[PDB]
């Protein structure tokens, strides 16, 4: 039903040898905003990747049944890792990423990404060649371009990994939260956001926790805050 | 004879001005719209895959 992924693996680890994703179970709600957040150092990015299918699964069980599901994930999940990747093409071509042009979708995403002054200040606007072997930009700008490209798509499922960590400022993080709320929520696109800042968890349809392994279910915040882990509530509310 | 057989110096030729600044991609070199009948009153299409009916000696006459 709501669960868009299903795993019960005993180990899904990189390379060969001792596991790093040992003994996990997970489920991602449909239309969710699962905020997989934990201590920095173990679990998150590797979990997202191994779910994408780019790790040496040692004890996993095959289960991928979305709404009407299935052959190898059967679909295209947008993505943006902790390091951005850009084509060496125009900003418009970069964002479009091989799709039908749509001034509505593109304009809404440009407004929701707050990159307009950067585009205006470039010598040719969205027609300017970007990326390596081109005009070089700052890390926050590149994060914005990557998340904008991952936004304007045709994929019900979505993924992210620390999209605000390299942002220009926490004010820009609030702006990106507002844009995600305005555009993502208008649709029914499964989003799984990840960020080391715990303040932004509005409408948390699920909360997966990681500390050398999964902690508990992706349940609501209300049941989470008093599920025999009060230190979690203290740490999250205090900061 | 054998101009540039030695082929080491490449992969780092920096982008031209028209490359990085994106002045070259302004092509504006669209082909003209295909007419159906020319201005000279001659129809100009291209029929293809027509089964050739050979020739006849009557054609020489
Ligand atoms: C001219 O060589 C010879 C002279 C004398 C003798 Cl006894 C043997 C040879 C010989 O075995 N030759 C190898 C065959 C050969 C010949 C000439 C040329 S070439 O036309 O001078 N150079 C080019 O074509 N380069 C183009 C452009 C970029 C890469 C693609 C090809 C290229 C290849
Ligand atoms: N692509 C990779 N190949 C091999 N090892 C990796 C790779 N990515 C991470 N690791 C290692 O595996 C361990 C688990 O990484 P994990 O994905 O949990 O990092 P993370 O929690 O996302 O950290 P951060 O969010 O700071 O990047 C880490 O110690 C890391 O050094």
């Amino acid at each position: 039903e709501d669960v868009a992924i299903k795993v019960t693996n005993g180990y899904f680890s990189w390379g060969s040898g001792l596991a790093t994703l040992s003994n996990i179970d997970i489920r991602i709600p449909t239309g969710q905003l699962t905020m997989i957040v934990g201590q920095v150092g173990c679990g998150k990015s590797s979990l997202l990747l191994a779910i994408l299918g780019e790790m040496q699964t040692l004890e996993g069980k095959v289960y991928w049944n979305n709404v009407n599901e299935r052959s190898r994930s059967r679909y295209s999940v947008a993505y943006a890792a902790q390091k951005p990747w850009l084509l060496n093409a125009t900003v418009e071509e970069n964002i479009t990423f091989g799709s039908s042009f749509n001034r509505q979708r593109y304009k809404a995403v440009t407004d929701a990404c707050s990159l307009q002054p950067d585009i205006d200040l470039l010598p040719f606007g969205d027609q300017t060649e970007i990326g390596e072997r081109g005009i070089n930009l700052s890390g926050g700008q590149r994060q914005r371009i990557c998340v904008a490209r991952a936004l304007y798509q045709n994929t019900n499922i979505v993924f992210l990994d620390d999209p605000f960590s390299a942002l220009d400022i926490h004010l820009s993080d609030h702006l990106m939260q507002e844009g995600i709320l305005k555009f993502l929520q208008d649709d029914k696109r499964t989003v799984v956001l990840v960020t080391h800042k715990l303040q932004y968890l509005t409408h948390a349809d699920w909360i997966i926790a990681m500390k050398d392994g999964s902690v508990l279910r992706e349940g609501t915040l209300k049941d989470i805050q008093t599920k025999d882990v009060e230190l979690y509530e203290h740490w999250k509310t205090l900061m | 004879m054998l101009a540039r057989k030695s082929i080491i110096p490449e992969e780092y030729v920096l982008a031209r001005i028209a490359a990085e600044n994106l002045r070259k991609p302004r092509i504006r070199d669209r082909l003209p719209k295909a007419r159906f009948i020319a201005k000279s009153g001659a129809c100009n299409l291209a029929h293809k895959n027509i089964r050739e009916q050979g020739r006849f000696l009557q054609d020489i006459f």
